[PDB]
């Protein structure tokens, strides 16, 4: 019933301030709920950041209290997160979630002593680096009759030279998920990322059907709809 | 004129629906009683209620407000360890612990008209949390009100918070109140929180 | 306090596994469990005393005994291979929330598969942009141990090679990608380029050429 939309920049300079915003739909921010924030560094586990009650009371992680500030804006039904003095340790994936109300005394029903986070945001990747944002160069990976293997052939798109993470690739604006496989990005020596998204498509259709990959790199607000034709 | 025997139960626990008094309520009439709060609190006009229940002639337990339909957009599944039964947490058989649903406790109202041609015994409770943090966690509102009004009864409850000594593993209290509804009379409940709503009532003659 | 759990555990398909999470913050409040698959967000699977959100099969069951909460998966399946985190709020002080270290669950009994290799030559648009890149895509191999070698006209090549770490596809098989960056004349001046993919001593090699 209640969903969470996340917003914010994907790149933050060192010593700067991280700023994210979570938007509440299907419910009022002024409800008995603890709006929380969670982050996850690359390759590590989940880390709780803090929570805020709609009255204004906050509760933060003791290890991050010096640099964390969580606010609430009842005018727009949103709650934000601000983290100052960022370093490479703050490069992580950040989530906004919802937690139920709870009690400190025994004068409550049993269901008010649970802790969980059932509604989550989709996740915003934040990178701490001094480099500059760069849009991607999308090149087609055309299907040739030498890379074919039976009644189906493989075609894809090459997303090259972008920064920072991430990049999402869909095919035919979502109307294609037959064999869609998007590979994790690779990090070049120049500091720019690159990944490929390939799809499995029948050998009979490659000559007559038009296939388009929809590359999205929101850190630069760039959307590239590239068409992949046979050679 | 056989007596009604409660066994190990008191009149308070029997009339409220204590989960430890489920095997009782065997008669429709009796001349005297032979004889208890699972969630601590005060029982107002208790010994006067025992006088009025000492001898009845047409006793009957009915559902005053069904578990569903009566209180929409409020949670009705509230149970506690103070009212344990078979190791499982439970609550009174005749009362509902109304709590917020989806983070909201909207202003609430419901009424019942006595069309059972006898006197109807309606009982309810008023919950007093022990800290203001849990008050807003359960009922959203900070200043709560509970309005009970009939043609011969009228009282508004403004529950406020205090830290009280530990009793039955609990430090908050629930005060229990009751009133008699004459035939044709109407009773209306209004609250924005802290209401232990009536779930089952009793119809009786004589007293 | 803090929550500690074993970093890894394995279970065969159709059997039962018990992921245990220990901490002094478990007696106070009730613990919750999350399932997280690679590249995705965590989803709540257990909260309270064995209460499942709508959409979680009854194979997932949670329990607690003292300072120990457990997540039990009955009749494990291949779709259950993910990370599992316990979560609870501490009962003292400002009541901070602590996450467990997570438990990587591996579901054993998956059939082994030879890698499937597809090598793409540089697109004409990239060449006309004065750049060349060879894309070697590997997929559907298990286990996820794969070493890649590139060849220019049968001579090994190490300059310009970038290979990703093996990642898990939706079918629980592993996949990886290899890139060799060239110049449009380094590409056109050779006879062929190859991508050697080794997987348990067995090598699959695909070859592209500018003339074709
Ligand atoms: C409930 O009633 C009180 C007084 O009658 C009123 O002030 C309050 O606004 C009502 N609740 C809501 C949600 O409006």
């Amino acid at each position: 019933q209640v969903q969470l939309q996340e917003s914010g920049p994907g790149l933050v300079k060192p010593s700067g301030t991280l700023s994210l915003t979570c938007a509440v739909s299907g419910g009022s921010i002024s409800s008995s709920n603890w709006w929380s924030w969670v982050r996850q560094p690359p390759g590590k586990g989940l880390e709780w950041i803090g929570e805020i009650y709609h009255g204004g009371s906050t509760n933060y992680n003791p290890s991050l209290k010096s640099r964390v500030t969580i606010s609430v804006d009842k005018s727009k039904n949103q709650f934000s997160l601000k983290l100052s003095s960022v370093t490479a340790a703050d490069t992580a994936v950040y989530y906004c979630a919802r937690a139920p109300p709870y009690c400190t005394s025994a004068s409550c029903p049993d269901d008010y002593y649970y802790y969980y986070m059932d509604v989550w945001g989709k996740g915003t990747t934040v990178t701490v680096s001094g480099a500059s944002t760069k849009g991607p160069s999308v090149f087609p990976l055309a299907p040739s009759s030498k890379s074919t293997s039976g009644g189906t052939a493989a075609l894809g798109c090459l997303v090259k030279d972008y920064f920072p993470e991430p990049v999402t690739v869909s095919w035919n604006s979502g109307a294609l998920t037959s064999g869609v496989h998007t590979f994790p990005a690779v990090l070049q020596s120049s500091g720019l990322y690159s990944l490929s998204s390939v799809v499995t498509v029948p050998s009979s259709s490659l000559g007559t059907q038009t296939y388009i990959c929809n590359v999205n790199h929101k850190p630069s607000n760039t959307k590239v709809d590239k068409r992949v034709e046979p050679k | 004129s056989a007596p009604l025997q409660l066994g190990n139960c008191s009149v308070a626990g029997w009339i409220l629906g204590n989960p430890e008094c489920e095997s009782l309520i065997s008669k429709e009439s009796w001349s005297y009683i032979v004889e208890g709060t699972c969630y601590p609190g005060y029982f107002a006009d208790y010994e006067e209620l025992r006088e009025q229940l000492s001898s009845v002639s047409s006793f009957e337990r009915f559902e005053i407000f069904p578990k569903e339909s009566s209180w929409p957009n409020h949670t009705v599944t509230g149970v506690t360890a103070s009212c344990s039964h078979n190791g499982k947490s439970s609550f009174y058989r005749n009362l509902l612990w109304l709590t917020e649903k989806n983070g909201l406790y909207p202003n609430l109202s419901n009424s019942y008209v006595n069309n059972k041609e006898k006197e109807v015994l309606v009982l309810w409770g008023v919950h007093h949390p022990s800290n203001i943090r849990d008050q807003r966690a359960i009922y959203h509102t900070e200043n709560a009100y509970v309005s009970v009004v009939s043609s011969h009864y009228s009282r508004r409850f403004t529950p406020e918070i205090a830290k009280r000594p530990k009793v039955r593993g609990q430090e908050g209290r629930i005060n229990y109140y009751w009133t008699l509804l004459e035939p044709g009379d109407t009773i209306i409940f209004e609250a924005n929180g802290n209401l232990i709503a009536p779930w089952y009532a009793f119809a009786l003659s004589r007293g | 306090s803090e929550l500690t759990q074993d970093p890894a555990v394995s279970v065969a398909l159709g059997q039962t596994v018990r992921i245990t999470c220990q901490g002094d913050s478990l007696r106070g409040y009730y613990a919750s469990w999350y399932q997280q698959k690679p590249g995705q967000a965590p989803v709540l699977v257990i909260y309270g005393k064995n209460n499942r959100p709508s959409g979680i099969p009854d194979r997932f069951s949670g329990s607690s005994s003292g300072n120990t909460a457990s997540l039990t998966i009955t009749g494990a399946q291949a779709e259950d291979e993910a990370d599992y985190y316990c979560n609870s709020r501490d009962s003292s002080g400002n009541h901070p929330v602590v996450f467990g270290g997570g438990t990587k669950l591996t579901v054993l009994g998956q059939p082994k598969g030879a890698p499937s290799v597809t090598l793409f030559p540089p697109s004409s648009e990239e060449l006309q942009a004065n750049k060349a890149t060879l894309v070697c895509l590997i997929s559907d191999f298990y286990p996820g141990a794969v070493t890649v070698a590139w060849k220019a006209d049968s001579s090994p090549v190490k300059a310009g090679v970038e290979t990703t770490t093996p990642s898990k596809q939706s079918n629980n098989k592993y996949a990886a990608s290899s890139y060799l960056s060239l110049t449009p004349e380094q590409w056109k001046s050779h006879r062929s380029y190859s991508c050697q993919v080794t997987h348990e001593g067995s090598t699959v090699e695909k070859t592209v050429a500018p003339t074709e």
